[PDB]
């Protein structure tokens, strides 16, 4: 069984010669830095991978008048001056299959785990075009994330690019794990990508998911701090090559850039190392060109193309709480809303620390089943008019009755909002616990038994009364007899807290 | 087109071109690079002179992904500015910056065509009528009226609401208007863009079963497009509006939108063609290439273009060169600021800021003027004693002092709207608003006839009547 | 590399050599874009003086410079 | 290539070009070549501190005595008047390649292990006119020991564009069960 | 997991030994292959591949 | 308190069941590789007389 | 016979070297010059091809001293990278960037060297045990516990307080660590350097005789050191650790002082190498030089590497690219402030920006979660109406608000902990305080038993008791 193998190998040999093809094959200049000048190629494309004699794969981006400029994806080392460097006539491809699903990979789609290379029969481009505008539909379905305001608020759709742009140690990176683990029995591809960060924290991110089980389904293009720059650069474009397989195979994708402004430092280094020009804080001046043409290969697509969906989770970091700086802007500018997540907010309890007042969703409520719009259409413009109020009551000294109410229970609605860790919050005891706070029967009991009689109602309906699980699931949409349902299990449970 | 030229060098979306001696492309000539597919299979890709550089070499920008291309290959000199099919032929159709059709149906009646880089009209020409038209809304109507055969400019960061209210305007004035619009998309989302297709489908305002009776025309220069494309595609749908207002003299609307993403691409090629950075990283041909859109978009004697534009500000800054440059070219401005957008005031036109030309006594009445002056001056007067009051408390200040503050912030919750549009976005209807019933509420409210009213009464109200009603039932469930 | 040489003004050298004569007569066109131009020649052009090149458009020569005259 | 260097050698052989001139050209930089190749002739021509005048007056004695064109004796005096003269060397060498790309006499490079008949020079030869569309092409004679047995020859603008066959097919047949 | 992960490493194990017998065999064949005289017949073999060439300059 | 203890343990428990089970298979992989080297010293004698074309 | 070339261009450490046609080196090749002074021949001066700038001719930056290389010198490439001498040897030793002992005794068998190029370990080398460890400072300890076999960053200003910190985690953590340390120096006091060697003679860490049984080896590029050398004497550092990781199978301890010396070395370096600038004045590669260093120092399945990185913020802006970067490198920061300084509050750690990774229940425990949650929760509040009471003062607040501010004092000056290294500046002794005390002194300060305490008792206490009985005594000052 050992030669045979052999055997149909030396059979491939013997029809295995040489096929004479003309290659595109100059000599080296200048070598530094990752960055490698060419000399002469003169046939080689924009972009077209090369072959340098030690084995280091690289692209070709500036055809200049004498040289070509290469840069090089891995080290720089064992390359030689005066050698010879051999085009390939190929354009970045990525093999791409079903089995990467629970691989965590390199930027060049070779495994890192130990598991054995991928079998993957197609190659996709790693910079590809976009879905037009007759190619796509509008975003009608709900991505779920588990999450109430997320999941309530500002609302997230399949095929809509939210942007979580934050603080450092605000919740980025644990908002976007669980809406990736939440996603078990949705029946979506889940990608992380994962561009400068450490390898430990990395190797955190794939133990959780290996131990909650959402490993399954999800695919990790990690890169650490020492992955050269080219790398860096092209991992996102990799990860939504992969995800792009999957979306146009009329599956549903989630993709997590985290996070994007690493790579934005990426090409800005290896710009600045092609002695390209720098525009503000030394960034090249498309920088929004080069998120936009990797952020708008998220779409939902047409009818005529199997209905597949992209929805992509950048995370971007603001340095000191400061939105106004140059990656911040361009990125809130291209995404389709965004979730600001704001460190004061993390600090004073409400966890997870979404700065309603300044997110958005694009969607809106059109990310949302009918249930849900239903008992909460009206539900972000109230709650920042009584941030207004709360913040301008303390002005006045004495208020009537109507405004301190309001007051109540828009301090019983932040007492809703905060949510756990790794705590999934579903459609149904999502919807009911948006009624039974916006209804006003919260404003009754005090801030501190807020959240467990919240969590008393939702185990007592689970116990008594499927039905409401059941309507809300197979109808999707708040009806009479359900809300009726809930008003029951709403009065009854009030009687037993009193009473306990 | 006979002159032959070979790629000489292309950092990225910038290509040196080597011509024969004799034969050289003007400036704005487009060129066609014989490309290659993947496939195997050509790729043509267009591009625009934009510098002769001598040694027979111009610099052109490439209107399409260079990414394929490769040193040496042909180029043809096509000797015009890009020819875009104009007239009738373009009505209900989405096109990109080559004027080629992307709706994906026949291909567009090429019998007329014009090239996009022209003059403006002389001084003669210009149309001097002052006449405002209504748009439904109530602090647009009431405090920054617009300018039929002018130009309308609105400036906000990103996520405050221009692009929506671009929607609702729309929604508004464009059915309505017996004339013929025009909708330049210059670096717009693709969803934003296919939502306005379909919105405007079942709208019937393309009548997708008979083409050819439409009212708009739709050009979109994307933002996943390379810089050339989203430099050429507002000049572009400024070319077929212009076309409709000369030789079909009949009023037109022009929705561009961004009009800083074409300055954009413009800093963003600017570095590579050879130009020295002007200030915080704009080119320098900033005024005069934003004073040549503005210049050619404009009224004259035959026809009348009346344009709105959404100007994106970056960081909420308006010292930023482009808003800077806009305004001068913007006759009624209106501004959004995120402080009213996250107050959940929306639409969130900023009234103290933002000024309009029209807003004249003779021009539009005199009590519309003085309500305009009253509103503006009460909000004035609560946005100085701000502090005063968050510092001293509310009880210390004078009866007056007080008055005015809650009329105010009444003033200020009653300027919200639900949007017809934002719909997804409140979750109550939209709301139609007269002018008269503008002026009549703001009445009301200065002189304090419902001065005992709830402030949340105002919130999200078309009319004051409606606003009593609102009133009426919180009282009742205030008590019950 | 350098500006002035466009390997025809260097051609026209190699044909007239002979010593170091005067061009203001007469000023070829070397690089134009966005509204500026290079001309080589007119050695006795002053500061400020308006230039004329083929069909009427009229210039302003600013930059005088080593070899050509912004 | 829009070096400085081959910007004036365009210049200087096109001259030749629109006189007729050629050869007599060519051959007279092909002698300047192995002027300045020594190394004190280029340092003395080009180190700035010598004066131009007896600089010039050494140059014209060289004329005179080595026999230069009239309008190649004028070029280089351009060059000394201009102060391009660190790049001399380099001039010399992109004429050689823009006479090549004058002429499209295509020189290639062939390499094998041992030397091949000028039959199999003129097969090559042809070969390499047929797939490159030139007027004319000369051969380049190279041995190179560590090819194994096989022909590897170079064409194109510069060496870029090669086909070979000697040890790319021991890496290609190595990679193939390596893979 | 492990089992599977076995599999796959001892097939790359497989493949180890593979490379290292066959680098043995291109050795083998180089210390055949010093052989001059038989470059000769290399060399009317690399005339063949001149004409074969000439074949695909025809291609 | 049961469980906490429990589940302590069990990880524990399945971990070094982990390490065991991977010894395991280090120590076969071990061995299928020197018979495998017996038979790839069949596989020399067998191959280089067909490597040359 | 090693390779032999001229040295063309001499421009600050950049040396450009001209090597024949055939054999260049590659990157990191260290060149040795061969060097001339005064009289000798100082063989000293080694170098690193950081650069192939063409025409048979590279670029390399000088680890020494350029002052007196002429034009026209020999070099040698020594065909490797720059290797260093590791293993039981280089236990207990003072060191360079050359790997030359400067520490006035015998020289290092040189049996096993390693180059200081060393890529990092893959993905399957990391471990993911998660782990606290304590080290006796109150806030350190609750706030943001530090973490076993990953980084550690010390945030802050100049003066505020980073070297005597990381001064008492020596004394309090390595005296009775079970592994061995590696100070490794890049750029601080050589006045620092000889103290702490001093310290490590006096207590005895490195036993004059018995030199071979330390537990700790020094390495020192000072900042008078050329920009050459402060590049690469944190990398040195960390060959010596990673050896000790890899080969001894050890829980190694890497104290680096301060890694922004190295990146600022970088940042000159690269600015006479001719590189575009980045931001303000960086090198582009300030991520990849970072990383090149931050990455090979995690711990892996054979041994841990618990490294704790002062790192100096500049012109207190940590807006700066490289504070900015090594954020995202390390796991827990303690942000050192200057504010706290001046009112006195020592250490002068930041508790609300001090945030660590590990502060997580199902890692620490719920009880020490929600302590620290309450206590980051009531320092908010304070924060947040320090601008109501810096005009007003605290008259004007509510009651609520009051007690909060009350009880946020009392907490802030808890937080504070006199240390051993610090006892020739207060004249008061080093109080350890581990988390059990830590603790139930925050369970007691946000109970209120204290309430009726007054402030000044907390400050510079080690135990709550200790407080308590400091209380009494001031009560006993009448
Ligand atoms: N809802 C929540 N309940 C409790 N803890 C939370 C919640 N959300 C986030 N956290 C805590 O916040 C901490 C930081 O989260 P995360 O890892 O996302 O930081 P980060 O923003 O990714 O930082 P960086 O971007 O620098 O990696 C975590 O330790 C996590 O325990
Ligand atoms: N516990 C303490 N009590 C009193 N003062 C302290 C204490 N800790 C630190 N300091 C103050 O810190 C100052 C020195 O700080 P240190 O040298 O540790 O940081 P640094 O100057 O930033 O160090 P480097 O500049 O070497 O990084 C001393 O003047 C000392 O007064
Ligand atoms: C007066 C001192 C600065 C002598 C210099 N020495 C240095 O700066 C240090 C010792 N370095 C890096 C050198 O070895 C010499 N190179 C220089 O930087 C310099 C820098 C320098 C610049 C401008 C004036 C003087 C010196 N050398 C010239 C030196 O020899
Ligand atoms: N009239 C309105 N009422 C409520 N919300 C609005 C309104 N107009 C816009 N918005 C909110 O603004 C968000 C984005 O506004 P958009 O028009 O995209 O502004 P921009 O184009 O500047 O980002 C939407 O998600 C929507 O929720």
């Amino acid at each position: 069984r050992a030669d045979e193998i052999s055997k149909i190998i030396r059979e491939r040999i013997e029809g295995y010669n040489r096929e004479v093809k003309v290659v595109n094959t100059g000599t080296v200049l200048q070598v530094g830095d990752g960055i490698a000048r060419i000399h002469g190629l003169d046939e080689v494309m924009a972009g077209e991978l090369v072959e340098f004699e030690e084995g280091t794969i690289g692209i070709a981006l500036n055809l200049e008048s004498n040289n070509v400029g290469v840069v090089l994806m891995g080290d720089g080392l064992m390359i030689q001056e005066g050698s010879s460097v051999k085009a390939t006539g190929r354009i970045a491809q990525i093999p791409v299959s079903e089995a990467y699903l629970g691989r965590v990979i390199n930027a060049l789609a070779k495994p890192i785990d130990g598991r054995g290379e991928i079998t993957a029969s197609e190659s996709r481009l790693i910079e590809s075009p976009a879905p037009g505008i007759m190619s796509r539909r509008s975003v009608y379905e709900p991505l779920q994330t588990g999450l109430i305001a997320i999941d309530a608020m500002i609302p997230v759709g399949r095929g809509q690019r939210e942007l979580i742009i934050g603080d450092r140690q605000t919740g980025k990176t644990a908002v976007a794990t669980d809406t990736i683990l939440n996603q078990q029995g949705q029946n979506v591809i889940c990608v992380y990508v994962a561009i400068g960060q450490k390898a430990s924290s990395v190797a955190q991110v794939v133990t959780n998911f290996q131990e909650r089980g959402a490993m399954e389904y999800t695919i990790v293009v990690a890169e650490t701090a020492d992955s050269p720059a080219t790398l860096q650069y092209l991992a996102p474009y990799t990860g939504a090559a992969l995800a792009e397989y999957f979306m146009y195979r009329e599956r549903h994708t989630l993709i997590i850039y985290d996070d994007l402004s690493k790579q934005a430092q990426a090409y800005r280094q290896m710009s600045l190392l092609l002695r390209r020009p720098p525009g503000r804080e030394a960034y090249p001046g498309d920088v929004f060109y080069l998120h936009s043409r990797l952020l708008e290969r998220a779409a939902k697509l047409s009818s005529l193309l199997g209905e597949g969906s992209m929805t992509a989770l950048p995370i971007v970091e603001t340095q000191a709480g400061d939105v106004s700086a140059y990656i911040p802007t361009n990125v809130i500018s291209i995404t389709d809303g965004q979730i600001f997540l704001s460190a004061d907010l993390f600090n004073a309890g409400i966890r997870p620390a979404i700065n309603v007042g300044i997110s958005v969703s694009r969607v809106g409520s059109a990310a949302q089943i009918k249930a849900m719009k239903k008992v909460a259409g009206k539900l972000k413009l109230e709650l920042a008019q009584f941030a207004e109020l709360e913040a301008f009551a303390q002005f006045a000294s004495d208020l009537d009755k109507a405004t301190q109410n309001q007051l109540a229970r828009g301090q019983r609605l932040r007492e809703l909002l905060k949510q756990p860790q790794s705590a999934p919050l579903t459609v149904e005891e999502q919807v009911m616990t948006i009624y039974t706070g916006t209804n006003g029967y919260l404003d009754s009991l005090e801030l501190d038994q807020v959240r467990k009689y919240l969590v008393e109602l939702r185990t007592y309906v689970k116990t008594n009364k499927p039905e409401f699980q059941e309507i809300i699931s197979s109808t999707k949409t708040f009806t009479e007899e359900a809300e009726a349902l809930l008003k029951e299990a709403i009065q009854e449970q009030m009687e037993r807290f009193l009473l306990q | 087109k006979k002159n032959l030229g070979r790629i000489a060098q292309i950092i990225g979306p910038v290509l040196d071109v080597a011509f024969p001696p004799g034969k050289m492309p003007n400036i704005y000539n487009a060129l066609i690079v014989k490309g290659r597919d993947t496939a195997g299979q050509p790729m043509n890709v267009t591009c625009e002179v934009q510098q002769l550089l001598g040694n027979n070499r111009v610099r052109a920008v490439a209107m399409s992904a260079t990414d394929g291309l490769t040193r040496g290959m042909e180029v043809i000199d096509t000797g015009a500015p890009l020819s875009v099919p104009v007239g009738g032929a373009t009505l209900g159709r989405i096109f990109n910056v080559l004027g080629e059709p992307v709706d994906n149906l026949g291909p567009v009646d090429t019998r007329t065509t014009s090239p996009i880089h022209r003059s403006a009209p002389a001084f003669t020409q210009l149309d001097t009528k002052l006449s405002i038209f209504e748009t439904g809304i109530k602090v647009v109507d009431l405090l920054a009226p617009y300018r039929r055969g002018g130009k309308i400019g609105l400036f906000g960061g990103a996520g405050v609401g221009k692009t929506v209210l671009i929607m609702e305007l729309i929604n508004n004035i464009a059915k309505a208007h017996g004339g013929v619009s025009v909708f330049g998309g210059v670096g717009e989302r693709t969803r934003e863009g296919n939502d306005l297709y379909m919105e405007m489908k079942e709208s019937g305002v393309i009548n997708e079963q008979n083409i050819a009776e439409s009212k708009v025309a739709l050009v979109y220069g994307q933002m996943n497009e390379p810089p050339g494309a989203r430099m050429r595609v507002g000049l572009t749908a400024l070319t077929m509006a212009e076309y409709f207002r000369d030789v079909n003299e009949q009023d037109v609307l022009l929705f561009i939108d961004n009009i800083f993403r074409f300055v954009q691409a413009g800093s963003e090629v600017s570095a590579l063609l050879g130009r020295m950075p002007s200030a915080v990283g704009y080119q320098p041909t900033l005024s005069t290439e934003m004073g040549s859109l503005q210049e050619r978009i404009t009224s004259t004697k035959e026809g009348s273009i009346t344009s709105i534009q959404a100007v994106y500000v970056p960081a909420d800054d308006l010292t930023d060169p482009a808003p800077a440059t806009t305004f001068a070219h913007l006759d009624a401005t209106t501004v959004l600021s995120r402080g009213l957008a996250a107050k959940g005031i929306y639409p969130a036109v900023d009234p103290l800021d933002s000024t309009s030309t029209m807003l004249q006594p003779r021009i539009v009445g005199e009590e519309h003027y003085e309500i305009a002056q009253r509103v503006k001056e009460t909000l004035q007067r609560y946005k100085e004693l701000q502090d005063i009051i968050a510092i001293l408390g509310l009880d210390e200040l004078s009866e007056e002092d007080r008055l005015t503050v809650a009329r105010a912030r009444k003033i200020e919750r009653f300027l919200s709207q639900p949007f017809f549009v934002a719909e997804v976005f409140t979750g109550s209807p939209g709301k139609y608003v007269g002018l008269a019933e503008t002026i009549r509420g703001f009445q009301l409210i200065l002189s304090g006839e419902l001065d005992s009213l709830p402030e949340q009464a105002f919130y999200l109200v078309g009319n004051i009547d409606e606003a009593t009603a609102k009133a009426m039932n919180l009282e009742m469930e205030s008590k019950l | 590399i350098r500006a002035d040489e466009i390997s025809k003004i260097i051609r026209e050298r190699i044909e007239g050599y002979n010593r170091e004569v005067k061009v203001v007569n007469t000023g070829t066109v070397l690089q134009v874009g966005d509204g500026i131009a290079r001309i080589h020649g007119l050695d006795e052009v002053m500061a400020g003086e308006l230039v004329e090149f083929e069909e009427g458009t009229i210039g302003i020569a600013l930059n005088l410079e080593s070899n050509n005259v912004g | 290539v829009d070096s400085t260097a081959s910007r004036y050698a365009s210049a200087l052989a096109d001259v030749a070009d629109v006189t007729g001139t050629l050869e007599a050209t060519n051959s007279d930089v092909e002698k300047l070549i192995r002027i300045f190749s020594e190394e004190p002739v280029y340092y003395f021509f080009a180190n700035p501190v010598i004066s131009i005048d007896n600089k010039r007056s050494v140059l014209d004695e060289i004329i005179t005595t080595s026999g230069l064109q009239p309008h190649t004796a004028n070029f280089i005096n351009i060059l000394i008047d201009s102060e391009r003269i660190n790049l001399v060397k380099e001039i010399l060498n992109e004429f050689e390649d823009v006479f090549n790309k004058i002429t499209g006499t295509e020189v290639a490079v062939v390499t094998s292990v041992v030397k091949l008949e000028n039959d199999h020079l003129a097969q090559i030869a042809k070969g390499v006119q047929k797939i490159t569309g030139a007027k004319n092409v000369r051969i380049k004679t190279v041995i190179d020991p560590s090819l194994v047995a096989g022909f590897t020859i170079r064409y194109g603008n510069e060496g870029s564009k090669l086909v070979d066959m000697s040890v790319k097919k021991q890496l290609e047949e190595i990679a193939a069960q390596l893979e | 997991y492990k089992n599977e992960t076995i599999q796959f490493e001892q097939q790359k194990a497989i493949n180890q030994v593979r490379q290292r017998v066959f680098q043995q065999a291109l050795q083998g064949a180089l210390g055949t292959l010093n052989s001059c005289l038989n470059n000769e017949l290399h060399l009317r073999t690399i005339n063949a591949n001149i004409g074969m060439f000439g074949a695909m300059n025809e291609i | 308190l049961e469980v906490e203890a429990k589940l302590a343990e069990g990880r524990k428990k399945i971990e070094v069941e982990l390490q065991e089970a991977l010894g395991s298979l280090e120590q076969q992989k071990e061995d299928t590789i020197k018979s495998l080297d017996s038979q790839i010293s069949a596989l020399s004698d067998d191959i280089v007389k067909k490597v040359l074309p």
